[PDB]
Parts: C-alpha cells; structure tokens; sequence
C-alpha cells in the first residue's frame, strides 16, 4: 500500500500521500473553543473547530496553536489535530497505512515517545518513521551535501550534512522563527496607532507580514530612504475596511533574523549561526558547505532574503571561497516533498518501525536502530 | 457569473502556464550555472598545470 | 464573483510577473550558455599551451 | 608473461608493470573507515575507503596507515590495500603474474614471512620474490658500487654496495624518515 506522509510542524499542517508533488491538505493547525454563550438553539454548535473551519469563525473563537517551539504542549489537542487529519482532509483510516512523521532536531525525548505511543495505540497504524526536518529538506533539493537552514514557523535549526554523514556535533537550533516575528511585528504596528490584540488579530498580523514584509538588503540604508521619501508605505485593507499605511515596519519586522536584539535574545542572527555552523565542521568539507548552503521553510520565503543572507556570509566568509544560496521556488513544501521521495524509496522500505517491534520494547523503541 | 467564470479560467491557465514557464527556467538557469562552475574548476586546474 | 474576480486578475498578474521573470531567465541562459562555450574554448587552449 | 613490480613503500604504494619507465599507479597508502553517524539512505556508503578514494573524502573520514616503520602493524588493512591494487589501479588477476615486493634492511622476519605467506594463499600469485630496497636503487642509477641513502617516509637506511658484493656488517639503519617531519 501507499505511506502517508505527514508533516506536523508548528503552524501549517502538510500531509499527503507518499509519491506525489504537492501535499494533499494544508491547513493551520489551530484548535478554537467558543468563547461566548450562543443562543441560537438547535444551530448544531460544536465545542472545538480544528484546522481550517477555525479560520473562518475565528471571529468568535479563542485560537489556540497546540505546538508552541517545535515541542508539543497540549497533547489533547495534537490527538484532535491528527484525528482530523486522517479522517477528514484525506479520508483514508490510519489502520491501512504507514506514517512518517517529522521531528525538529535537539527536541525532547518525551515528545517523540509520545507521539509514537498515540500514533500506535490511538490511531493503530501499522508502521511509523521519524525523521528530521531538516534531512528531508536536504533530500528534495537532489543534493547530497550541503548545510540547510531550515527557518520554520516554530524553531530555525541548522543542519549541516557531508556525503551522507550528518555532523551531530554542528548542528545549532535557534528558537526564533515565523511566530515572534508576527509578535514583533504587532508589537511595532502599535507606533502608528494600530492595535491587535486579541489572538484572532494575530492571524490578520501574520496575513500582512506575509503579504507586506521584505528583508532589505541593506539596513541603514533603508531606514534612511524611509525616513525621507514615500515611495515605501504600502497600504491594507483589513477585514472590515479602514486600510492602514505600513511605512519602514515592512523591512523591520523580517530584520530580527538578522539581529535578534530586537525582541531581546541574545544569540547572533541567521546570518552568523549559519556561519558558526559551517566552522564547527572538518577543515576539508568547508568549500562543500560554502558552495552549497540550502534555505528551507516558510519564514525564508520573504522577498530579498537569498541575496542578504548571502552579502553577510560573502562579508564573513574568506574572500577565495564561492559562496552560493540554493533558494528554491517550491520553498515552503520542501520538506514535504523530501518526506515523499524518502517514502517512496525501496531501500527505506524496511526502516519503518513495526508494530510487533513496539510491542516487544515499548515507546522507547524510537530512539533505539529504528531512529 | 459567465463573465466571471470565463475571467476566473483564463486567469487560471494564465497563471499555470506562467509558473510551469518560469520553473522549467529556473532548472536551465541552475544547469547552465553548473556548466559555469565546472567550467571555472577546469580553469583553475589549467592555470595550476601550466604555472 | 467579485473577491473572485479581484484574486482572478491578480494571480494573471502574477502570472505575467513570472514571464517578466521568465525573460530575465532567458537572458541569464543564454548568457551564460554564451559563458560556457566560451570556457570551452578557452579551456581547450589552456590545455594545448600545457601540452 | 610480464611481472608486476609492486613496492609497497609506506606513504605511497608503487606498482606497475616490469620493463617501463614508471610505475602505472601511485596513491597514498591510507584506509579510512568513516566516523560520523550518516543520515541519507541508499547513498552507497562504504565501510572503508582505500587508496586514492580516501585522500577526497577525507573530511569525514580517519586515515590510518597500515605501516609504521617498514613493518606492517595492521595485516588485514595492509591486504585490503594490495586486493585494491591488484584489482582497481591495474585490473590484472594476480593468478597469472610473478610479482617482486620490496623489504627495508634489517626489518623483523615475521613480516616477510607473512607477506609471501598472503601473497601465495590469497592472491594465489605463480611466484613472487622480495628484494632489498636499496639494491634497486643501486640498479636504477646504472651503478654497480656506492652507498645508496634511501630516505623513505617510513626509515631511512643506508646500504654500501661494492663491485656487487654488499657489505652486511655496514647497514646503518635509522628510524627518522618523513613521517617525523611531518610530525
Ligand atoms: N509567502 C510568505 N512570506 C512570508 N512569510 C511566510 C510566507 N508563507 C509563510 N510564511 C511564514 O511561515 C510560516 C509557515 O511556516 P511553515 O514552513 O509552514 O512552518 P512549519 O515548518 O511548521 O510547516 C507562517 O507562520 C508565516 O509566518
Ligand atoms: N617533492 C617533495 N618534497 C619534499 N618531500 C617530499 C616530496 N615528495 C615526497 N616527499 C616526502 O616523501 C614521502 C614519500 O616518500 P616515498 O619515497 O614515497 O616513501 P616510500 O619509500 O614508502 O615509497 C612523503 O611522505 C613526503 O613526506
Ligand atoms: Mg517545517
Ligand atoms: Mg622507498
């Protein structure tokens, strides 16, 4: 039979069947309770609307995302998630087909132990397979070296990987991603007197940051020319009407990859943990690294960002050496796809944790051969 | 609603066609950037050999 | 419909984006196919002055 | 038929047919096991990288010689390298080849021993003979006397030859060889 391969991650929820191009359902994995007390009687009012019917009354509902950085919260809620996910967006019972679910690297052991134990008692799949996000994203690009940043929505992690053999001992993952950027950038709006507040607004705060915001190539720049013209500020109409003006909060909000000072963390941006990677590796696969640095995930999807990412690295980065950013179109479902190839290879056909080996050794059989 | 349902096709098949275009030159644009690499890597062998 | 018709034109417009892109596309392949015979060339002479 | 003239060497094995000028195959004389973990399925990994292949991949592998001094310390590495010789850099089954290994003076005999004793039962090579390193080097000058100084990467030695009559009470051998300045 056919795998399915899902793919959790923390914000948009990708699955489809094994061996095709595109996942087969994508929709926000968000779980929202009614708030006020309703009325009408007989309407057929549930108690929770998952995915994307939530989306839509989101105008009376408290959204709630169940995956807060990668790890898993609310597990109540995940089990929703995914019961939803294999009954009604694919309509294919779980009892008749493999999984292969995918994990951020460095997460806690809890998390993937549970999801193994629901995957195998709840739900009662035959067979299921972890795997890293970031191996995946290494795979759809038809490479076999490389280092990926793969900046999700959750959590950005730094995977660099040799012929093959991944380096466990360079791999750097940052907690900053797509969801504090929507933070910062409802928290700036404020300075033109616009206020989101409430957590259906945060959706109408990501809805501009992804159609609006761009990462300028370079900073001061920018902020001069904003501060003089107005050839900048591009306007949106919200939900309601009442457009608003957007000036240099369009390039200030995708600016906190590079500097994460911005919303207070100390680490070195996106620029620099790339480059710390790559010098944590041998001396002789540098030039490998260098040459074929790969970007995955929603959040690098921001117009202008392969070219300043890779003016910082040119700045860093010793003069001789090319260095080169593999951007590519299908950027967002990368990972997906890789996850498909990888399923739908015969020589992984026989990786897949079955269930009598479950059985015989428990849910920590994840972190045993079958990893 | 006709109107609307032949503008909604032909915008449609417009933008299929526009990202089937620009995806197949994405893939030359990456072979023949191959083609410049290896060529320079051959470049920098033959200055090695005839200095 | 209206919405429709709006998100009909801009996603011919976006269409029509990525033919402007299509042919900046074409402008690198053919430049660089220009580079590559190029370094066929010249990397055939480089190879006949180390013999 | 014709002879294969290996010369093992330590740094770089050396071989190639008798009777030209210089040897077909040189490569480094390295087998490196990989060390990391390795994620890609179905990349065709191996278990160990011989020869030239590991002088490419060496960024995540771990080079090992299989001679330190002359000796061999590491008999299944050092077998593993004359299969890849044999069968990869010349393509000639060794049934159908005498074969002519060299030795460094004053070296242990267990290992000469071992060596004709793989030679003739793996390889299954119709005769094979060791000769003295410095006597070629005598014969390749066109010489017939003098002191040859043959620094190699493993041990230098020093052999004084007279008129064809080598002098056994006179070999100077010493450790100190290119390995050490590398070091
Ligand atoms: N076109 C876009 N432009 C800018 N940001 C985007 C775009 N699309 C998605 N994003 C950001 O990326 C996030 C989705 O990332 P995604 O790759 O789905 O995360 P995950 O790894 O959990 O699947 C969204 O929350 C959004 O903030
Ligand atoms: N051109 C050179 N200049 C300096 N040292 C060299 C040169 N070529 C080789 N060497 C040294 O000599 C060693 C190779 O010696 P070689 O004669 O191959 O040893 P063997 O007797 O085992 O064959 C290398 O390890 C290197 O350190
Ligand atoms: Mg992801
Ligand atoms: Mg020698």
């Amino acid at each position: 039979t056919t795998a399915l391969v899902c793919d959790n991650g923390s914000g948009l929820v990708k699955a489809g069947f094994a061996g095709d191009d595109a996942p087969r359902a994508v929709f926000p994995s968000i779980v929202g309770r009614p708030r006020h007390q309703g009325v009408m009687v007989g309407m057929g009012q549930k108690d929770s609307y998952v995915g994307d019917e939530a989306q839509s009354k989101r105008g009376i509902l408290t959204l709630k995302y169940p995956i807060e950085h990668g790890i898993i919260t609310n597990w109540d809620d995940m089990e929703k998630i995914w019961h939803h996910t294999f009954y009604n967006e694919l309509r294919v019972a779980p009892e008749e087909h493999p999984t292969l679910l995918t994990e951020a690297p460095l997460n806690p052991k809890a998390n993937r132990e549970k999801m193994t134990q629901i995957m195998f008692e709840t739900f009662n799949v035959p067979a299921m397979y972890v795997a890293i996000q970031a191996v995946l994203s290494l795979y759809a690009s038809g490479r076999t070296t490389g280092i990926v940043l793969d900046s999700g929505d959750g959590v950005t992690h730094n995977v660099p990987i040799y012929e093959g053999y991944a380096l466990p001992h360079a791999i750097m993952r940052l907690d900053l991603a797509g969801r504090d950027l929507t933070d910062y950038l409802m928290k700036i709006l404020t300075e033109r007197g616009y206020s989101f507040v409430t957590t259906a607004e945060r959706e109408i705060v990501r809805d501009i940051k992804e159609k609006l915001c761009y990462v300028a190539l370079d900073f001061e720049n920018e902020m001069a020319t904003a501060a003089s013209s107005s050839s900048l500020e591009k306007s949106y109409e919200l939900p309601d009407g009442q457009v608003i003006t957007i000036g240099n909060e369009r390039f200030r909000c995708p600016e906190t990859l590079f500097q994460p000072s911005f919303i207070g963390m100390e680490s070195a941006g996106i620029h620099e943990t790339t480059y710390n990677s790559i010098m944590k590796c041998d001396i002789d696969i540098r030039k490998d690294l260098y040459a074929n640095n790969v970007l995955s995930g929603g959040t690098t999807m921001y117009p202008g960002i392969a070219d300043r990412m890779q003016k910082e690295i040119t700045a860093l980065a010793p003069s001789t050496m090319k260095i080169k950013i593999i951007a590519p179109p299908e950027r967002k479902y990368s990972v997906w796809i890789g996850g498909s190839i990888l399923a739908s290879l015969s020589t992984f056909q026989q990786m897949w944790i079955s269930k009598q080996e479950y059985d015989e050794a428990g849910p920590s059989i994840v972190h045993r051969k079958c990893f | 609603l006709k109107d609307a349902q032949e503008k909604l096709e032909l915008a449609e098949k417009k933008a299929t066609d526009a990202e089937a275009d620009v995806a197949s030159l994405n893939r030359r644009i990456q072979l023949v950037e191959e083609e410049l690499d290896r060529a320079q890597e051959r470049l920098a062998t033959a200055l090695q050999k005839l200095e």
